[PDB]
């Protein structure tokens, strides 16, 4: 929630059952076992390129609207309100002038 | 269009005073909301 | 103390009066009787408010916002019946108290004074408000003389740099409480947390001091040190190394 | 004229009155009642007044303190709220928001056209003060004594357990000078407070 | 209920992840992944990378660096901060940050 | 003899040995690390609550009080916020009074070590604090307590610290 | 007022004046003095002492229109450091942004407490700006001819090889004209001239 705004971002989960336990039981399983590590530290990587990802894309929205909002400050509200402050001091010196 | 046109009075005066902190209170507000994602944009983008 | 007092039902050229007669007494009690003086003046605005009367009298037309046209030299020979003069050890200090109509520092009473007076301080709702007394903003403050009034032998030798010191902290501190209200506590660097811990203690200690508390200039600079100390040694920038080295140690 | 305090009989009156009740077309707008504004409003005879509450009600100068504390902490998260959203608040400025309500909307407002509301004795009023911010300091005390615990209490959490105190809380206004004796009132009120604090037990 | 990783690539590539324990079977019978033969059509895979940008259960999606530049068109079109897409090396093909749609987008990167 | 140091201390050489003599074997013989210090980090309880969470081993926390005494505890535990007393055993309260003196568990209770934002405490038995510390490291306490059976420790069983350190072995 | 000069005396004393030195109070506490802030001030005289200056010191024009502009950039140059950081400007910028940061610092900057600073001559002046230009156009001139070579010249490299000509560089400063002669000083400012040419002339 850092500045006001959701982040989004993944948990990597890991629910233990493995699908492919007995896959090369025959031959091969001591290699396999090792890939299954390697690519099973890929996904964790990976799970934090996307959340790095989703973080990425939520920021470059958050700070286009943030900076948006305040060069709308910067440029349209604040010139207003000191334009219409200047107009009100002429337009009270004239009614002192009047009087 | 260029101007609010509340109407020219000391009421006005004091409005458009406390409007003007207001918005440069709300200018830096969501600067420093801009800043500080700015930070962890930049942070992520190494990352 | 001499106390000169005018009613707000006493008639207004009292009120007039009023200024004139106790600064005449401070020119006595200085330039005559060698004393040193400080005059408080407590409320400019009401004696400005009998300015408008006294000038309405001579039917003499109303100048900017209703005021005498004149209320800038009149408020000069008020005010600068002060100062420290050659040969006499007497000195006149001022203070003149002063309400801002609808709080606003561009009006004439507080604009004119501005212009004559050697500094201001500012009394804030939004310290009243907290119940902070003396509700004194140290920001939008400002002594212009203050360089000449402390200094070792004068005071103590740190407390030029002390002041400058403060000032930054407070005004840091002040900036990263809005920043805490934006990014919450734990996106907070360890240096914020430091700056926002000395601000809340700034305002509940130095600021703070009741009624009745007569602190001496060295227990302000000691609660001055007693804040300071809170940061890391090398975070207190505009203090001078050796003045560190000659009171960070407790 | 315009409901502008520049106004030269206001600036003139605010120059001799020691008490000042500034009603607030915004507050009026919202249709609170009676509509009184407590960061523009102002009494001087705080400073007198002190020494008849050290009298007669010891525990109200505290009380009135935190009070204003309250309602001017409220103004200053509202202004960075209205553009942040609440997600930057910590829970003690959740807690200070919640409680602000209720002193704005349950102890502060009042309706001249309700039997049991039309007037408030001050045994009444100060009971109402010392119950609300008495929940106060113990629902930020109970986030603040579980700053790095293995859980941490939260403004939900007080919200969940906490609920049907709230409704007591704000309740309290119903108590009827008439029909109800003071000391009825305050053995009420009493009971909020053993209430109050049996149920602060539930999280801490 | 949580999400799923959704997978385009080479046989290789998704054998590798599959064995990382990736792969799952929605109860409608779809997949997760897609196995990109070389006589797929790149209309396929495109259809599928909509289909998972455009589901429920899928969070992430990865998509083999070289066929991300195949498909680029609607990859780069995808813009929704939901589904994250991840372009990834293979054995005989370009590496991590080869023409990247992140790296394209971000302006601070070196 | 003596250990060797990462910095200087608020201990002399001739302290270092007597604590070293005295400290349990787990301990005895390690360099020390700087944990926190008031001197060589800003004055707060907070601040050494923030320094210390960090580490996870016994640390050593030392005061010169403003009579010049030191005195302190052997902790366990890194110093941080508590729910209930923690802490083990081999904890122990210190002074020089002019030698080294210390004050070993009295197995009567298990009030070794609580934290607090508002404070941080070692020792029970009712009211008594064997120690105490406020939340700026300003005002401390120190009380005879059935946790350790200790003396005063510091001069007078209030007083104000000059300077604090914490100390970890590494 | 503020610094607002739609004030009718200043904005009339603005209109009437050919000179504004524009002290700055950002730039005092800096204690960048003087402290004359050199974007907004301004003289209207520079083309009335065109025929001094053609006299006495013909290249002196060319020199504060390099000044100007190359401050100018520093300060436009800026905003991209901002966006983007110091590390993606290109060479050309970044040697502009050394460079206007040594004039800033060493040659609008003047400790007037200091025998050096006291007081500063008008030739000492020229031949000061002198070499920190003609260094800002030989530097530019290795970083530019070296534009889509294999090895490309760069501030870092010039302050590797030759950062001795921008210490020389701003220790011109330090020269006295009580105790050097005109012409000593001079020399000094020749031989610096001779010193970074060959200096540069060992990159391009």
């Amino acid at each position: 929630n850092v500045a006001g705004v959701t982040l989004p971002v993944f948990e990597h989960y890991h629910e233990g059952t493995d699908s492919y336990e007995l896959t090369g039981l025959a031959r091969g399983g001591e290699q396999l076992a090792k890939l299954k590590r390697n690519y099973a530290k890929a996904v964790e990587l990976l799970v934090e390129l996307a959340s790095l990802q989703t973080s990425f894309v939520t920021l470059d929205e958050a700070i286009k609207i943030t900076n948006r909002r305040v060069n709308a400050i910067e440029h349209v509200i604040i010139p207003r309100i000191e334009r219409t402050l200047a107009y009100i001091i002429t337009e009270l010196d004239e009614r002192e002038r009047e009087e | 269009k260029d101007r609010i046109e509340i109407f020219p009075s000391r009421m006005a005066q004091t409005i458009m005073k406390a409007r003007l902190k207001g918005a440069q209170t709300g200018r830096n507000l969501l600067k420093k909301k801009s800043d500080a994602l700015t930070l962890r944009f930049r942070q992520i983008l190494k990352k | 103390v001499c106390l000169f007092l005018n009613l707000a039902n006493d008639p207004t050229i009292e009120r007039i009066i009023t200024p004139r007669l106790a600064l005449t007494t401070a020119e006595f009690l200085a330039y005559q009787c060698e004393k040193h003086v400080l005059v408080i003046l407590t409320d400019m605005s009401s004696y400005a408010e009998a300015l408008r009367e006294v000038s309405a009298a001579r039917e003499e037309v109303p100048g900017r916002r209703g005021f005498p046209g004149y209320m800038y030299t009149d408020l000069a020979t008020i005010y600068e019946r002060a100062g420290r003069v050659e040969g006499r050890n007497g000195s006149i200090t001022q203070i003149p108290i002063l309400t801002m109509p609808n709080d606003d520092i561009t009006h004439p009473i507080p604009d004119l004074t501005g212009y004559i007076t050697e500094g201001q301080i500012y009394v804030d709702r939004q310290l009243h408000n907290r119940q902070i007394y003396p509700p004194i903003n140290v920001l939008p403050s400002l002594s212009r003389l203050m360089k000449s009034a402390i200094g070792e032998g004068m005071t103590r030798k740190d407390h030029a740099d002390v002041s400058n010191q403060l000032y930054a902290c407070y005004a840091i501190g002040k900036d990263v409480q809005a920043m805490k209200a934006v990014v919450g506590e734990e996106a907070l660097t360890s240096d914020d947390l430091l700056y926002l811990e000395f601000l809340q203690k700034f305002e509940k200690n130095f600021i703070t001091q009741g009624p009745y508390e007569n602190r001496t200039v060295y227990e302000t600079l000691d609660i001055g040190w007693q804040l300071l100390r809170i940061f890391p040694k090398e975070m207190l920038k505009r203090i001078p190394q050796s003045t560190l080295s000659e009171f960070y140690p407790r | 004229p315009g409901g502008d305090f520049s106004d030269p009989v206001t600036s003139a009156t605010l120059g001799i009155v020691q008490v000042f009740w500034g009603l607030d077309k915004k507050l009026a707008q919202r249709k609170h009642f009676p509509s009184v504004n407590w960061l523009i409003s102002y009494s001087k005879y705080m400073r007198a007044l002190d020494e008849y509450y050290d009298k007669h009600f010891t525990e109200f100068v505290p009380l009135r303190t935190k009070a204003k504390e309250i309602l001017q902490e409220e103004e200053d998260l509202a202004e960075i709220v209205q553009l942040v959203g609440k997600a930057s608040l910590a829970e003690t400025d959740k807690i200070t928001l919640e409680v602000a309500k209720l002193i704005k909307d349950d102890f502060l407002q009042q309706n001249g056209y309700t039997p049991y509301d039309r007037f408030c004795p001050f045994y009444k009023t100060v009971g109402m003060l010392s119950n609300m911010i008495s929940f106060y300091d113990m629902a930020r005390r109970a986030v603040e004594t579980t700053a790095q615990s293995d859980n941490k209490i939260t403004w939900s959490i007080i919200r969940e357990h906490m609920g049907e105190i709230l409704y007591k809380l704000s309740s309290m206004k119903f108590k009827d000078p008439v029909k109800d004796g003071e000391a009825k009132i305050k053995a009420d009120y009493a009971q909020l407070l053993e209430d109050m604090q049996n149920a602060f037990r539930s999280l801490e | 209920r949580g999400k799923l990783i959704a997978v385009i690539g080479d046989e290789d590539t998704v054998t590798g992840f599959l064995l990382g324990g990736i792969g799952e079977l929605n109860k409608n019978r779809h997949p997760n992944f897609l196995v990109v033969e070389k006589d797929t059509t790149i209309n396929e895979i495109e259809d599928t990378f909509r289909q998972f940008l455009n589901r429920d259960d899928i969070g992430i999606i990865l998509i083999n660096q070289y066929i991300a530049e195949m498909v680029r068109h609607a990859l780069d079109a995808h813009q929704r901060s939901i589904p994250a897409v991840l372009e990834i090396p293979s054995k005989e093909h370009p590496y991590d940050a080869a023409k990247d749609s992140i790296l394209r987008r971000a302006k601070g990167m070196f | 003899l003596p250990i060797l140091q990462s910095h200087s201390a608020l201990l002399e050489n001739m302290h270092i040995e007597q604590l070293a003599r005295r400290l349990p074997a787990r301990v005895q013989g390690y360099p020390w690390r700087l944990a926190y210090s008031t001197l060589e980090h800003g004055t707060s309880l907070k601040t050494l609550y923030r320094k210390s969470a960090s580490l996870d081993s016994p640390v050593l926390l030392v005061i010169k009080d403003m009579d010049n005494q030191i005195f302190g505890a052997y902790a366990t535990h890194p110093f941080r916020f508590s729910d209930h007393y923690y802490g083990t055993g081999e904890t122990f309260l210190y002074t020089f009074s002019p030698n080294f003196k210390v004050f070993k568990w009295s197995g009567e209770n298990s009030y070794f070590i609580n934290g607090d934002i508002s404070s941080l405490e070692l020792g029970g038995g009712g009211g008594r604090f064997g120690l105490w510390l406020d939340a700026d490291l300003y005002h401390g306490r120190s009380n005879s307590c059935s946790t350790f059976n200790n003396d005063i420790l510091s001069k007078k069983e209030d007083f104000i610290v000059q300077d604090l350190e914490v100390w970890t072995f590494e």
